[PDB]
């Protein structure tokens, strides 16, 4: 068997994006441009996706050691319903929150900051190959653990290489279709794991 | 392996705050 | 023959990274991060790295034709002992100086930039096709040099598109094994290249 172990998996997130502008007497130019992909955590990928299909207009995690925290357009905390993304030939399911990009408004000689957040959810298909102790995403990121890794009849075994508390597995899971706003009659095991630039769920 | 650096040169854990 | 010419290669680079950070009332926020591998110099290479196993904890090095020079949480320079790297399935070996990634201390509604210098070395397993005229690393960096480049018996008629001075041949060379603090009984032919960001011994 040559053909890699495919199996269908959820990503979970932000892209966060601060620009610095400069506002001259008669242009605008960029700065500086700072993209980011802040992962979701388990709390809001349970109580707020799955569980309401929202996400939060900040992005809260760690970078470089740093509890950082970016705001979507500065302003407070905000519940941002997710919608469809726009059409592609040949690809899966996607939903995101904010479609146009925040900058900071007109102001002469100075440089300003501008803080964007764009929560997204993303269906891809995740492949795996022998031993299969780890598994690689339809985006080409790479997830060091094993598909089948979990706290359940001697899962526990398989490879790992992230923390413990950075995998969360939920029994009796309903999965919510943000397109037809249904929950499924069947509940699944579901794992999750907080990757340092995104939230894979298999 | 470039996606592996970060896991082998680098705490993806630890926390510094002041 | 349809096998690339395979030889193993070491690696020699300072992950550079500097991070800005806004903090505000009650959170932090990176307003840009610019991560950039600045290249070991010959006389670090030989005089610290392979005579001591220690690295400068500082980055000197040509970028976008401005000579920048990077210290390491803002301190003068020191020689930083190396050591492993963490473990990994299916991986070279591997050394770095720095794992903790510096930030600037807290003060109120200010911008602050913090630098960090973490000098690494690694094995790579460098590949290379006809007319081996140019050769690959395992990290999928181009080196545009022939594997087989030199000063002597007419190795300097092959391909090279870098100057002079970025190239570096060593006779009777006995490398330092980091990991077993051990030397060589066998004087090698060590070539040495400062890629713009890397520098490669072969």
């Amino acid at each position: 068997n040559i053909a890699p172990y495919k199996f269908k998996a959820t990503m979970y997130y932000k892209d966060v994006t601060v620009s610095q502008v400069w506002f001259g007497h008669r242009y605008s130019q960029f700065m500086g441009i700072f993209e980011d992909r802040a992962p979701v955590p388990f709390e809001e990928v349970i109580d707020k996706i799955n569980a309401k299909g929202v996400c939060r207009s900040t992005a809260k995690y760690v970078r470089n050691n740093l509890e950082t925290t970016a705001f979507h357009r500065d302003d407070h905390e905000t519940d941002m319903e997710l919608k469809p993304a726009n059409a592609a030939t040949r690809t899966s399911r996607g939903w995101h929150t904010t479609d146009l990009k925040y900058n900071p408004s007109r102001v002469e000689a100075f440089h300003r900051y501008g803080t964007t957040v764009n929560c997204i959810v993303e269906e891809v298909d995740a492949r795996s190959v022998y031993p299969y102790d780890e598994f690689v995403l339809a985006t080409g990121d790479f997830v060091y653990m094993s598909p089948f890794y979990g706290y359940r009849e001697g899962s526990h075994t398989e490879h790992t290489s992230y923390a413990a508390d950075r995998f969360k597995q939920v029994d009796g899971f309903y999965a919510r279709d943000l397109t037809t706003k249904a929950r499924a009659t069947a509940p699944t095991t579901r794992n999750l794991l907080t990757t340092p630039k995104f939230t894979v769920a298999w | 392996r470039n996606q592996l650096h970060d896991l082998r040169f680098a705490d993806i854990d630890t926390v510094i705050h002041a």
